[PDB]
This record gives C-alpha cells, structure tokens and sequence, in this order.
C-alpha cells in the first residue's frame, strides 16, 4: 500500500514477473508430483461387499462407510498425528484429501482383488 | 491474457494475468479524549493582573493548549505571532511555555513586539530577535477603569541601562540622575524611577488600559508537555479503511473482537510481528485488523479457435468483496462459469477439486 | 531510505525463492521415488533387495 | 527538618538472592501463547542483591547509586516502606525527583530539594488515641525551581499493624529512558519472615514520568527530640539492572507466565 | 565504509551458501544412487542392465 516504492520498484526490471514466475512453477509441478504419485490408473475400483480374501482380515486398511470421511483407520491415524497475510497466499491443491483417499481406496482394491494384473492391462 | 502470453492465439488453460486487490474507503484516525485542557480557562480573565515592570511568570504544565479557542474568538483585539503560523499552532508540541500577563497603556501595546525599542519596551520587557511566539491583547476599560482616575497600576520609567529578555527586576532603588551620589533621598538629582498612569472610563483610544499577554514557545533536550489538540473522526465496524490508532498506521478491515486484553495493553501483535488486534482509545474496546481482500487474477478460457468467452476466477477472494454467474470455490470466486452438479474428466485445472470445461446452450461450465 | 529498504527486501525474496527451489526439487525427487515405489511393489512384485 | 541521627546499632551489610524476580512487560504489545525475545535492561536471574533489614537500633537507608535501572522490592508490614528519592547530586543544585507516599496520597514533585542527612518520617504512637499518627515530614527544606508536580486523589490507609512475620510484598522496577522514568509494580501476599519468596511474578507498568532529567543515584525513605525512637519491623532489597536477552511466555490471557535467562547457563542458552 | 563491506561479504557468503546447497544436493543424490548400488549388487543380484 505504497505509491513512491512502486514507481522506485518498477526501475529495477524484471524481477518480480521471475519469482512470480518461480512460484507459478513450484506450484504447478507440486500437483504434477501428487498426480504422478497417486494418479496411475484410470479406473476406481471398488472392493466387494464379501471380505472372504483366503483368511485375511483387510478392515483396517480399506474405508468405512460409517465414517464421515472415506479414509480409513491407519489414515485416520496419520491425519490426526499432524496438524492471507501481507503478501502471503496459499494456494490449495487440485486434488483434495478425499481424492486422495479415493485413488488409494482404489489401487489397494485393484491390488486385492487382481494382484499386478489391473497395472498392466485389463 | 493476450497482452500477458504476448500473443493472439490463446490456447485453452488458465493463465493468470493480474492481481486484485481491495483498495481502501476512508481514513479514519482516531485518539484518546482531549480532558483538562489546559489552565487558560482561568490564566486569561483573572480578577488582577500584575504590573508591567512585576510581571509574572506562569509556567505551564503537562497540557494540550487548545489554540482554537483563541484564534476564532473575536472578543479580542488584537492576534499576533511571531516565527509560526496560528494556523499550525494546534498541530505541534512544544516543551515549555511562559505566560506572562500585565497591563500597560493603550499606545504603548504597539511597542510590545520583537525586535522593538523606546522607554517601556527597553526598561520594563524587552522580547528578543529570535522571538518565537504570540501576542494577545484585549480592550478592559470597562471593567479596570474607575471615576476619579485609578492610581494602583505602578511602573519603572527610568533606568541606567537596558534590561535583557525575560528579566524581571525585584529592585526598586531610586534613580540617580547626577554625578551626586543618592543618599537614599529626592533631590536635584535624584528621582523616584517608579510612577502610575491614570485609567479613566471617559479616556479614548491610546490611554486605555489593554491586558496583553506574551507566550513563549521554547524547545530543548526534554520530553513534550504541550502539544496541539488531536481530532478523532468516526470508526467503521467492517470495511476496509485506513487506521490510525494513536501513531500507529496501517490499511485493514476492522471486526469486534474476544481478545480480553490487559488495562495497560494497546495493541497485539501475533507471532512474526505483526500488528493484529489494537484496541480504540476511547470507548476501551477490542477490535482486530485483518488484512483486506486480495488475491490473483485468473482467466479461465478454451482456445481461440474455440470461442472468445472467458472466465474469470479471483483466488482466494469471497465473491462478496469482488464487485454472468457467479459460483464460490473452495479455491476463490469463479465469475462467468455454471456449476452443474456432473462429474466429467478435469479439462482445465482450477483448484480444490473444480475444473472447467466448454461444453453445453453453449458457455464454460465448473 | 527506500532505495536501501527495496534492496533488501528484494534480496530477502531472493534468497527466499532460492531456497524454495531446492526444497521443491529435493521434494521433486521425494516424489518421484515415492511413484517408482508404487508402481513397482503396489503394482507388481519387485526382485530389488531393500 | 534537618536531624543527623547517630543513635544507630552498626551492622555489616547483609545479602541474599533473588531467584526469579525484576521480569517485567518490556512494552504494551499484546501476545497469546507465543515465547517473545526481547532485548532490553532486566534483572539477571540468580544474581547477588543487597539486603537492607531495619531492626527494631537499626535505621539504614544511605544513598545508593543509580546505573541503568535499579530493582527495589520490600517485604513490608504495617506500611513503613513509604517513598523514595531520585536525583544526580541531591543537594538543591539540580532538578531532583520526590516521591512520598504519606497516610494520605502519593505526592510527586520535580524540584530542586535540600535533603538532609538522614532524611526520613516519623508516626507518633498512642497519643491518648491508639492510633498511629503522623507528625513529621524531614525530607527536604527548600526547593527554588520545579519543573513537575503530581498530587494524586486523597486516601486513608491503615498505620498500625504488629504480626509476627511480613504479610505484604511490593516490588518495583524505575529505569530512565530518554527522560521518560518508567514505574513498573505489582504486588502479591506472601508469608514469610526474614527471606525473599522464591516465585515468578510478573511486573506491570503504572505511571510512566517524564522528568527528563539526569538521575545518577537514589535513596528510600522509611517509617520512624533528636534521639530516641522505634522503627517498624521491616526490610527492602535493591538490585540491579544489566542489558540481557530474556524469553517470555505469554499465555491464552497475555500474561507472562516464566521467563529464561539468555546468558545463565547452557540449559537456558 | 564499513557498510560496504558488510554488504560485499554478505553477498558472497550467499553466493557460497548458495554453492554449499547445490553441491550438497548433488551428494545427496550421488549418495542415494550409491546406497541403492549397494543394496542390489551387495547385499543381492541384480537383474537390470548395466
Ligand atoms: C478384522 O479386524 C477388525 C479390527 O480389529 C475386527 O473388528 C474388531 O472385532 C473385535 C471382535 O469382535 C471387536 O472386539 C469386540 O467387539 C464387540 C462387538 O462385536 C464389542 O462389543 C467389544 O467391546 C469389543 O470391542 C472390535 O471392537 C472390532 N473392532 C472394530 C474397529 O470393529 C474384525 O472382527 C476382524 N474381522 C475378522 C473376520 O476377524
Ligand atoms: C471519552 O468520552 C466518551 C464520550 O464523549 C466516553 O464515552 C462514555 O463513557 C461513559 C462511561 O462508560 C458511558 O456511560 C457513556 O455512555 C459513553 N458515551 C458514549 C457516547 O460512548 C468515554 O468513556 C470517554 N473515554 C475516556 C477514556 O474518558
Ligand atoms: C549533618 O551532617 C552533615 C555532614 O557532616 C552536615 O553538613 C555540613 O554542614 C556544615 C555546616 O553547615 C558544612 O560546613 C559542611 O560542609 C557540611 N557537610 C556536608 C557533607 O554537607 C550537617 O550540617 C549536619 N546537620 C546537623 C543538623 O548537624
Ligand atoms: C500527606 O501529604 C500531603 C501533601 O504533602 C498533605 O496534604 C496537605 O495537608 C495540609 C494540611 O491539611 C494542607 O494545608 C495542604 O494544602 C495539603 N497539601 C496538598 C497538596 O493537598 C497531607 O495532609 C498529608 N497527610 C498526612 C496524614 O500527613
Ligand atoms: C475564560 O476564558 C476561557 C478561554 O480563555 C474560556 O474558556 C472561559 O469560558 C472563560 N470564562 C468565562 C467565565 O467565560
Ligand atoms: C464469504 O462471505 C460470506 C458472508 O460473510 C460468508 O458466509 C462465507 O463463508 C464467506 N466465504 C469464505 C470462503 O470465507
Ligand atoms: C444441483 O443440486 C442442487 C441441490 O438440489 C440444486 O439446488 C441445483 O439447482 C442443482 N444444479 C443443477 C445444475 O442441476
Ligand atoms: C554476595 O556477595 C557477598 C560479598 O562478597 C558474599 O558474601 C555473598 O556470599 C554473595 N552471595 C551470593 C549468593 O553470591
Ligand atoms: C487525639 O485525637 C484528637 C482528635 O483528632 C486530637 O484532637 C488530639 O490532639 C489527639 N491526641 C493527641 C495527643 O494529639
Ligand atoms: C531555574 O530555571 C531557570 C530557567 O531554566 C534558570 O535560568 C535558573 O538558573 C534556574 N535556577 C537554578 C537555581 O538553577
Ligand atoms: C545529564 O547527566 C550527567 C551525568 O552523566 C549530568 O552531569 C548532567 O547534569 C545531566 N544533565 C544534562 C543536561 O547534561
Ligand atoms: C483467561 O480469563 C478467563 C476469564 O477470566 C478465565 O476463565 C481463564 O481461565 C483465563 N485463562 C487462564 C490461562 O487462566
């Protein structure tokens, strides 16, 4: 909120447009990571509603409609273990945290009920 | 967004052109009470005044002179200054003034100045050259004068040599106006310096009798007992405005506040210093200042081989403080773009899980 | 005055921007590891010990 | 008036330490829960203060030296510890601060004072009356310039009192900071007879004076023909101040709760 | 004067911290790069290339 800094400011070059630049940069390639991480397969895949997996006990790990949330326990867990000012902004992410929960909900279902077979193909 | 990619043919993305932000309204500047003036209300129509050549010396303590009052009454004659504007007078501090009032005749007001010289302005009180302050001088002859002549107003005539500025002399010896030593005694030679004018109500203009004041306006190595009365104007509960809140400064929308501050305690500061919440000095309220509205400027658009509608997205920014629909992201506000409740694969990245596309009769949709 | 305040200001943004730049490629490179990881032991069975 | 009183016991001076004492609210800033460092004249934790403790005989109060902020705290019971003196020569050539506070308001002047020897105030003791009376003001004799006078609201406390230990604990803090005398205070009961309390309070600002003079040294006054008298049970600490780094805890209510020595071992560093 | 000077050597201490934090990037990935060698070729047998 100053006049005369500006017009002082504005004789040094191009500075501001770089780190604008910078930042833009920093941000884009921030979702790109998230999608290279989680975003693999474009396909959601949906667990049965029998839990007959040879023995094995996967209700810890998949979600529970019973929550609010579509997470479950163990990320329950590591959600709660972690908890506009003069020129700071911050931009939230493309894909939220109930994305997030959608595509691993999706890749551990892929995982159990096809194995490797749902990554390389059909 | 052409002039910001340097180019005619936009292609299809979000590119973000400028910056928004909410410029301020109003300036408000507010202050504590201005209580206990100062003594004037009682140093200037006093019942007795002392003489010219006794006057007296008032020193004045830890209180705002309020020049106004003086300047704009027009009940006085006469309302000079000398090295400052009477103007500026109530917009600057000073650390000591001397109010010294007396009578003198009419005719001899006209001497009372810096840089002056005669018999009463040499002999009684002399004002330097590099005087710095006022004058203020008022007609009293309807209340000094009395029939028959008033003989209680004493003052030094003679002397043997001129006096220095702000001196007052205690001393009445006789004058001695030969080589003969004053035995203590009148003589050929020796002469009373001391005498009284007459003030008569029938007297005209010249032997009146005129109570001016002189104020000196002095300044050194300590800290400011008198300074000009401080306005106050009117405050907004919420609306982005300028603040001064007793020195401090800043741009910010004010908000009733919970903060339950301490008695001694002005404003807060959150962590990395910053001034968050002030309190107003007069009605002793709690008040936070966040930082107005302000954000990018965001222009959601499909190619130029497509269309030519746009839309326009204000991150971070409530769609309330912007000013065709207008939909409210979890990432800003998005003018120009119909939410439909359908899900299709994200063409154009927004933020918090929204993306635009151009499809169907036919504009950008969220 | 302004001049000398504008210098380092900006030289505390720079150094600001730099900084975030190498945390953003350290974080680069986190991720990139981390989307190998999945799509090696999520997807399939990787032979490569630890 | 003008008295040397000489009918005193000598003892050599007695010292003590003071734990946790002298933190003080550097400005008027407002924090919720965040440790704030400041910089500014405080008084170093565990440091070696002087004890002055009047017995019955014993009446010591001499002139003590003013560097950069004096600490002055006082187990006092039946209000004997009154006001203090402040100036750089003390002998009416130079402005001087007065601050006594009698049984009816805290006076405060800016004169140039001729204090006495032993300067002091003297209570009479049941004059047919059971009720202690003051009748005595030998603190100065003069005063020709004045440049500040303070005369605070009338009021009526307590002159008797005889307990077998201190119920009452005032602490101050003046410093002299371009001219502006800063008054810091806070009082708090404790229990104790002959030993500093060993807590945490904090010191909150009062009156801030601006005299914008000189002070180089001060003196206390304390309660009492020439010879034969009674003083109350009571006892004053002075302490003094040097520019270190504190850490300040501030909780939900912006009120300091501990403090840190910055340079006091390598826990605290 | 002494201005001058505090503001050259600031400047060059940045530019060598600068410096410092690449290079050390640069370790840190050799050393990664090392580390993975030794837990495939080492502590198994590899079957990539090269
Ligand atoms: C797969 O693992 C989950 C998680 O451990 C198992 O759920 C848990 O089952 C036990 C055994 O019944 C529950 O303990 C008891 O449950 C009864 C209700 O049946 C409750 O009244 C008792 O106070 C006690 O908690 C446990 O609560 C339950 N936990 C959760 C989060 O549901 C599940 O049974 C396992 N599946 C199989 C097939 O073993
Ligand atoms: C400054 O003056 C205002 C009024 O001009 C005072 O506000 C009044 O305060 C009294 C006491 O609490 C209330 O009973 C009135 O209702 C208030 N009036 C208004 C219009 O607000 C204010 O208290 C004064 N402040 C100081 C520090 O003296
Ligand atoms: C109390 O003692 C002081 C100090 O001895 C006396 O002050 C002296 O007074 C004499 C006579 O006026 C002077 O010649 C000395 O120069 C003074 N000394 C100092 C250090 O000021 C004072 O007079 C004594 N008061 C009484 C009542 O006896
Ligand atoms: C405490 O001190 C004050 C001021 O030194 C005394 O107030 C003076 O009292 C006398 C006697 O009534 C008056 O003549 C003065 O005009 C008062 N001065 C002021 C400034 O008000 C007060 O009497 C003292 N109280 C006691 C108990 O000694
Ligand atoms: C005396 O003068 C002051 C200003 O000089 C004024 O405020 C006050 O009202 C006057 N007194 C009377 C009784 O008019
Ligand atoms: C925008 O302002 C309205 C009105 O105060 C409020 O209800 C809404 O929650 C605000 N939106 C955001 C994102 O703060
Ligand atoms: C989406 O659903 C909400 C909730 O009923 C409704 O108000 C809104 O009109 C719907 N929008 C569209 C485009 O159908
Ligand atoms: C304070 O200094 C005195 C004087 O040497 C000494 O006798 C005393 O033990 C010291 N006290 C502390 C706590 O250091
Ligand atoms: C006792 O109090 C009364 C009333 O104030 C007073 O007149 C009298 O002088 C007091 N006694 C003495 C010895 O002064
Ligand atoms: C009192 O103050 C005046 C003006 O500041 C000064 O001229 C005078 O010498 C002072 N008196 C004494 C005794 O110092
Ligand atoms: C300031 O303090 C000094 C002592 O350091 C003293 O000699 C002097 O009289 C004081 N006043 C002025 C105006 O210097
Ligand atoms: C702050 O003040 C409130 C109201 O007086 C009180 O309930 C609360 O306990 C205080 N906070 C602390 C930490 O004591």
């Amino acid at each position: 909120d100053s006049t005369e800094c500006s017009n002082l400011l504005l004789q040094y070059g191009s500075f501001c447009t770089q780190l604008n630049r910078a930042l833009t940069g920093i941000a884009v390639e921030q979702d790109k990571n998230t999608q290279e991480v989680f975003a693999q397969v474009k396909q959601i895949y949906k667990t049965p509603p029998i839990k007959d997996f040879g023995g094995f006990n996967f209700s810890q790990i998949l979600p529970d409609p019973s929550k609010p949330s579509k997470r479950s326990f163990i990320e329950d867990l590591l959600f709660n273990k972690v908890t506009k000012f003069n020129g700071l902004t911050v931009l939230p992410p493309l894909l939220t945290d109930e994305m997030i929960a959608q595509y691993t909900s999706a890749l551990l279902a892929g995982t159990i009920t096809s194995g490797w077979t749902f990554g390389a193909g059909a | 967004t052409k002039c910001t990619l340097k180019s005619f043919t936009v292609e299809k993305g979000i590119y973000q052109t400028s910056n928004f932000r909410v410029q301020p309204t109003e300036s408000i500047v507010r202050f504590p009470n201005i209580t206990n003036l100062c003594p004037f209300g009682e140093v200037f129509n006093a019942t007795r005044f002392a003489s010219v050549y006794a006057w007296n010396r008032k020193r004045i303590s830890n209180c705002v002179a309020d020049y106004s009052v003086l300047y704009n009454s027009a009940s006085f004659s006469t309302f000079k200054c000398y090295g400052v504007s009477p103007t500026k007078l109530n917009d600057l501090c000073f650390t000591n003034v001397y109010a010294d009032s007396f009578v003198i005749r009419g005719d001899e007001v006209r001497q009372i100045a810096p840089g002056q010289t005669g018999k009463i302005a040499d002999y009684n009180y002399k004002l330097p050259d590099d005087f710095t302050g006022c004058v203020i001088a008022w007609n009293s002859n309807n209340l000094d004068s009395k029939v028959g002549g008033n003989y209680n107003y004493l003052y030094r005539l003679f002397r043997k040599s001129n006096l220095k500025p702000f001196e007052r002399d205690i001393s009445t010896e006789i004058y001695q106006a030969g080589s003969t030593p004053c035995n203590g005694v009148e003589g050929f030679n020796c002469y009373f310096p001391l005498q009284s004018y007459g003030f008569q109500p029938t007297n005209g203009v010249g032997y009146q009798p005129y109570r001016v004041v002189v104020l000196s306006f002095e300044l050194l190595h300590a800290p400011a007992t008198v300074c000009g009365p401080k306005k106050s104007t009117n405050l907004v509960k919420n609306k982005c405005v300028n603040f001064n809140f007793n020195g401090l400064t800043g741009t910010g929308v004010l908000t009733e506040s919970n903060k339950k501050f301490l008695p001694f305690q002005q404003f807060g500061r959150d962590i990395a210093d910053t001034t968050d919440a002030v309190r107003d000095p007069q009605t002793l309220e709690i008040l936070d200042i966040t930082p107005c509205s302000f954000g990018g400027v965001s222009v959601i658009t499909p190619g130029t081989n497509t269309s030519n509608q746009v839309a326009v997205l204000y991150q971070g920014v409530n769609c309330t403080e912007v000013p065709s629909n207008v939909f409210q992201t979890r990432a800003g506000c998005l003018i120009g773009a119909e939410h439909v409740n359908n899900s299709y694969e994200c063409d154009i990245p927004i933020g918090a899980g929204i993306c635009a596309s151009y499809q169907t009769s036919q504009s950008i949709i969220a | 005055q302004i001049d000398r305040l504008i210098t380092g200001r900006l030289q505390s943004l720079q150094t600001y921007v730099t900084q975030q730049l190498i945390r953003a490629a350290e974080i680069r490179a986190s991720a990139n590891l981390a989307a190998t990881k999945m799509s090696e032991c999520v997807l399939g069975q990787s032979k490569r010990v630890d | 008036q003008c008295v040397n009183l000489t009918t005193r016991t000598q003892l050599p001076p007695a010292y003590t330490n003071s734990f946790t004492r002298g933190v003080y609210y550097p400005d008027k800033v407002f924090r919720s829960s965040v440790l704030h460092s400041t910089q500014d004249l405080f008084l170093p934790f565990f440091s070696n203060v002087t004890w002055f403790h009047a017995i019955h005989k014993r009446f010591d109060n001499p002139v003590l030296p003013f560097n950069d902020g004096v600490y002055f705290a006082s187990t006092e019971k039946s209000n004997i510890i009154r006001g203090w003196i402040f100036g750089t020569t003390l002998d009416s050539k130079t402005q001087s601060l007065l601050i006594v506070n009698n049984a009816t308001n805290v006076v405060i002047k800016v004169c140039e004072f001729q204090f006495c020897n032993d300067p002091f105030l003297g209570v009479y003791y049941h004059k047919n009356n059971k009720s202690w009376m003051e009748s005595e003001f030998r603190v100065y004799s003069s005063a020709n310039n004045c440049t500040f006078e303070y005369v605070s609201q009338p009021f009526l406390m307590d002159l008797e009192g005889k307990q077998g230990n201190f119920k009452n604990l005032r602490e101050f803090v003046f410093k002299n900071i371009d001219g502006y005398f800063k008054i810091y205070s806070k009082h708090t009961p404790i229990n104790l007879v002959r030993d500093l309390p060993q807590g945490f309070s904090a010191l909150e600002p009062l009156v801030d004076l601006p005299i914008g003079i000189n002070i180089t040294r001060f003196q206390t006054l304390l309660a009492l023909s020439s010879s034969g008298w009674t003083a109350g049970a009571a006892a004053y600490y002075v302490g003094y101040l040097q520019p270190r780094t504190f850490l300040l805890k501030y909780n939900e209510n912006g009120t300091i709760t501990d403090a840190v020595d910055c340079a006091l071992d390598p826990l605290s560093e």
